[PDB]
RNA sequence: CUGCUGAUAAGGUCUUCAAAA
RNA sequence: CAAACGUGCUACAAUGGCCAAUACAAACAGUCGCCAGCUUGUAAAAGUGAGCAAAUCUGUAAAGUUGGUCUCAGUUCGGAUUGAGGGCUGCAAUUCGUCCUCAUGAAGUCGGAAUCACUAGUAAUCGCGAAUCAGCUAUGUCGCGGUGAAUACGUUCUCG
RNA sequence: GGUACACGAAAAACCUUACCUAGACUUGACAUCCUUGGCAAAAUUAUGGAAACAUAAUGGAGGUUAACCGAGUGACAGGU
């Protein structure tokens, strides 16, 4: 006789400690370095 | 309108997915090569012209 | 307008009976490119064929090919209304082509169970000139046969 | 007598294959002319791009041409240089279009 | 119908690339390839009183080398060397002042048989309001009088100012267009007339190329001496 | 005296070695029983074809290595490896295998696939109306 | 469809204002462009006013509407009766 | 070797020029 | 979205459906990526985590072979539609993403007048890769290989 | 029509986007020419906010203004 409720309870709360936990950690990469076409080291 | 659009697409947005790539020459929006970063008929224009190196036309 | 006869390939001794018409009539059986597929119905409804008729399949099959292999063509030609046809003699190549033909296509339509028992037990009938092959043979006969008169104009 | 690099792995690539030869060829020849061991100017498999452009400016898409870039490759490997090679090699000016990967 | 480029046909069997360097990423070869087409159309929309010919660039990871083949170079040059530092300006502003810059002028030798120049001086007549007939007729003439095969001329657009559009051929001599053997030099130009544009297509024959190889050999630059400084 | 072959076909190489010995032939495919390497599908006699009608009672030891293509590519690769190295034992078999020509490279190879084109030569439906 | 660890979705300046308007007795209509919004627990009792693209429907939510999304509940094109061609 | 087989709204560009090189 | 047409995919099935074991490619692509192995999960995937700037590491080949089962039925065919629970991308998946699982199980049993493509590794058929791309019922496009046919007597007719 | 209809579009949830509704701007989101100073633009954190944008913050790479950051300024920019 839940009438749904109480598992989209559990949803929403789990949805809003993500609102309430967002942190700014914007970023754009991932592997860094190891980007060169190299030479005769002096030529 | 194509100035605004060419000017806002090097201008970076707020978020990530708003982000999306014209070509540098002119400013063709749907098909762009990733790989030369120009579309089709301006990248046909330089082959043509000699611009890009090692770009021969292909006879398989 | 083409005025080039066209080449003819090799039809390939059959592995097994050492008879053209065997790798013919797999041919003609193909379907969806499958060789093997094939093979294993050809091979497997002469093997029925050996439960049964406890006679040669390969003479089998000659008896029956031979017996449903036509004689006579009637080629389409329209001049004013509707079509007359005209009888003519057919070489021994597509003669032998038609017979094959006729026998797979009615081969592939019979009620019973798996193709192999419905191509065998089709052999099986053509061989004693009572068949559906034999019925398509009779009537394209038939038919050059009441127009025998026109034979004399073809084109 | 010294080393300081062994297994000295060049390795070459380029959009043009005359100039790789012709490159390559100076290098074995300098290489040659100091005393180190070339173990052999090989090839490798070439890479090759194609890319495929509507000619028409609006419609047609059945009207389209193709273009290729290729990345020829060549390996070559020499198993002790010391400075008597080293500093012959620093005076080679290899051409833009050849590009090195030396891996020391 | 349609005819495919007769440069870009034999771009990579007869022809040396005009750009020759190798990028780091996709992201640098966009990059690089927009800065040599800046830097060339600089060169060709302006200081056209030059008769600048073509120009090549060849670029490593941080190097930049410009070769400008001219016909006349003085004016490039300028009185004791003064527009020369304001192109080097202009072409540092273009590409970047991290890295280093190697421009080099060459005086282009025998440069009536380029069809890069002759294209611009027929674009010139069409626009200094010059009879069509009678420019042609002195292009053509003087093309030939240079000592070259056949040169195919194609002018179109709204001609001498008329609503309807015709376009006016002249071939004189032998033009294998089908042939990849011969060198063939064509350019196109737009003569910006008051009453629309006027395209101006020069097809010029210098021979056949019986020499195997992808070029890396000058073309009609050879016939006097090409030494023309401002590099280092 | 060993013989070696060099067999090709629908991009698949094969490398046939010809011992002499009279132990029965003993056919070998890549370490493999043939019956098991191929899928047994009477394409045996494919290969043997040119083993056939010559000999095989002389009981030629084979060591087959063959690397690409699929079952009957790699079939013709090591009929034309058998061929070739037979060339090199009485090269009088040469005029009876260049009779039924199982001696030439048969030069088939699937065309490549042309823009606007559904394949090879297929070309779309066309539609008039 | 939408994840689990993620949760559900509220663009939490609608979250603030149903806050508010809840601790505030006298509530009136909230006018919101959000329509991905879904509807949590604490907006029950409110009306809100969505965007449909021209005008602002009102829509009162209910104890049974909790879980979908803000805008599902109003429409955003209409259609209604065709005309004979000929 | 003579089956059958009918119709298609109005007005319209397009040669500027040889004086001559 | 009452309807109509074009181009394709899937089928109407025992030359087959499902399950298990298993052999043989080419080309291409890859450091905000390819992702091996392991653990968790019915599964999409998650976590850990090597290897690879690449003839080195990664991107499971499928049809095919053998074995078991179904036994000609609107079915163990066919998957549409529909409800529920989850996965991933993304500020954000309701209008309007796709994937997995569970459940339901439309039409359709070879398609009328009339039409299309194709002359050998071609048609047919089975997979693999790439481009644009954060993600995408692309079944589309451009490529690669595996199996692999039938027919051409002739120009009387038909279109050009 | 053949020579359009898995075509432009080799990727429409936001962006793309050129359309509608609504909230905002005016030598302008972008550029040159001129009289003129550079002792900034970003980015992010607060409040109002559907977001545009506003009021306050760290006042910023640098190189003395090179590029750009401005004021004044009318020619004008801009138009898928
Ligand atoms: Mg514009
Ligand atoms: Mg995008
Ligand atoms: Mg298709
Ligand atoms: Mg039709
Ligand atoms: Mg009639
Ligand atoms: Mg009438
Ligand atoms: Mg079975
Ligand atoms: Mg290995
Ligand atoms: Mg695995
Ligand atoms: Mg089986
Ligand atoms: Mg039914
Ligand atoms: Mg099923
Ligand atoms: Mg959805
Ligand atoms: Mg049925
Ligand atoms: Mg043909
Ligand atoms: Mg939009
Ligand atoms: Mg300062
Ligand atoms: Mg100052
Ligand atoms: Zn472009």
């Amino acid at each position: 006789v839940h009438g749904r409720a109480e598992k989209l309870s559990g949803k929403f709360n789990a949805g809003k400690a993500f609102l309430e936990n967002k942190t700014p950690k914007k970023a754009k990469g991932k592997t860094e370095e190891y980007t060169k076409h190299r030479s005769l080291n002096e030529l | 309108a194509k100035k605004s659009l060419k000017v806002k697409q090097t201008r970076i947005p707020k978020f990530a997915v708003r982000a999306y790539t014209r070509c540098q020459r002119c400013g063709r929006a749907r098909a762009v090569l990733s790989h030369f970063g120009v579309c089709r008929l301006c990248f046909r224009e330089l082959a043509y012209a000699g611009a890009i190196p090692g770009v021969k036309k292909a006879s398989w | 307008m083409r005025k080039n006869r066209a080449p003819k390939r090799t039809v390939l001794p059959d592995p097994v009976f050492n008879n053209t018409l065997v790798t013919r009539i797999i041919n003609v059986i193909m379907e969806d490119g499958k060789k093997g597929l094939a093979q294993r119905i050809l091979y497997g409804a002469f093997d029925l064929i050996e439960q049964r008729t406890k006679e040669k399949p390969l003479t089998v099959f000659e008896r029956a090919v031979g017996n449903v292999m036509p004689r006579l063509e009637l080629r389409v030609r329209r001049i004013a209304g509707s079509n007359y046809q005209v009888p003519t003699e057919v070489p021994q190549d597509r003669k032998i082509a038609l017979a094959l033909r006729w026998i797979a296509m009615f081969a592939r339509k019979r009620h019973e169970k798996t193709m192999l028992e419905k191509i065998a037990n089709e052999i099986i009938d053509a061989s004693n000139n009572t068949g559906a092959a034999i019925k398509k043979k009779d009537d394209t006969h038939k038919m050059a046969e009441a127009n025998k008169a026109f034979a004399h104009m073809r084109w | 007598n010294a080393v300081k690099y062994p297994e000295l792995k060049i390795k070459l690539e380029s959009y043009d294959s005359t100039l790789l030869d012709l490159t390559t060829k100076k290098i074995v020849e300098v290489v040659k002319g100091v005393d180190v061991k070339i173990k052999g100017p090989l090839p490798l498999p070439t890479k090759k791009e194609v890319i495929t452009i509507i000619r028409s400016p609006h419609v047609d898409k059945a009207s389209r041409e193709q273009f290729e870039k290729n990345r020829h490759k060549r390996l070559m490997i020499l198993v002790d240089v010391n400075q008597g090679a080293i500093d012959s090699l620093k005076r080679i000016k290899i051409p833009v279009g050849v590009t090195l990967r030396f891996s020391k | 119908g349609q005819k495919v480029n007769s440069n870009g046909l034999r771009f990579g069997i007869n022809k040396n690339w005009i750009s020759r360097w190798t990028a780091n990423s996709h992201a640098q070869t966009a990059k690089w390839l927009i800065e040599d087409e800046k830097i060339r159309n600089l060169f060709f929309v302006n200081y056209r009183n030059a008769q600048v010919s073509n120009v090549e660039i060849e670029r490593t990871q941080a190097t930049v080398d410009v070769f400008v083949y001219a016909a006349q170079p003085a004016f490039l040059i300028g009185s004791e060397n003064k527009n020369i530092q304001k192109i080097t300006k202009q072409i540092k502003q273009i590409i970047g002042r991290t890295t280093n810059l190697d421009l080099t002028i060459n005086e282009i030798g025998s440069p009536m048989l380029s069809a890069r120049i002759i294209a611009r001086d027929l674009a010139n007549a069409i626009e200094a309001r010059v009879p069509l007939r009678t420019a042609m007729r002195q292009s053509l003439i003087k093309v030939l009088k240079a000592g070259a095969n056949g040169i195919k001329v194609l002018v179109s657009g709204r001609l001498n100012g008329a609503e309807i559009a015709r376009d006016k051929m002249y071939i004189e001599g032998n033009m294998p267009l089908s042939t990849l053997r011969a060198d063939i030099d064509y350019a196109l130009e737009k003569a910006q007339t008051t009453y629309g544009v006027i395209g101006v297509k020069v097809w010029i024959n210098r021979g056949m190329i019986y020499t195997k190889g992808l070029n890396r050999t000058p073309a009609h630059i050879l016939h006097p001496q090409k030494k023309q400084p401002n590099r280092q | 005296q060993s013989y070696y072959g060099l067999g090709r076909r629908k991009s698949s190489s094969a490398k046939v070695y010809l011992t002499p010995t009279q132990d029965k032939g003993k056919i070998t495919v890549n370490r493999r029983d043939p019956s098991e390497y191929f899928p047994n599908k009477l394409v045996i006699q494919d290969m043997e074809q040119p083993l056939d009608l010559t000999d095989l009672k002389k009981n030629f030891d084979i060591n087959v290595v063959v690397k690409g293509g699929g079952f009957t590519g790699q079939a013709g690769a090591i009929r034309l490896g058998i061929v070739r190295a037979l060339l090199q034992f009485n090269p009088e078999l040469k005029k009876i295998l260049k009779s039924k020509k199982l001696t030439t490279r048969d030069k088939r190879v699937k065309e490549r696939k042309k823009f606007g084109l559904y394949g090879a030569r297929r070309a779309p439906q066309f539609t008039k109306r | 469809s939408r994840s689990a660890k993620k949760g559900a979705f509220v663009d939490a300046h609608l979250l603030k204002k149903v806050i508010d308007m809840n601790k505030q007795e006298k509530k009136r209509p909230i006018k919101t462009w959000s329509r991905r919004s879904t509807i949590f627990p604490e907006f029950v009792g409110n009306t809100f006013a969505v965007h449909n693209g021209k005008t602002f429907i009102n829509v009162y939510v209910t104890d049974d509407m909790v879980g979908h999304k803000l805008g599902e509940f109003s429409p955003t094109r209409n259609f209604k009766q065709h005309t004979a061609n000929r």
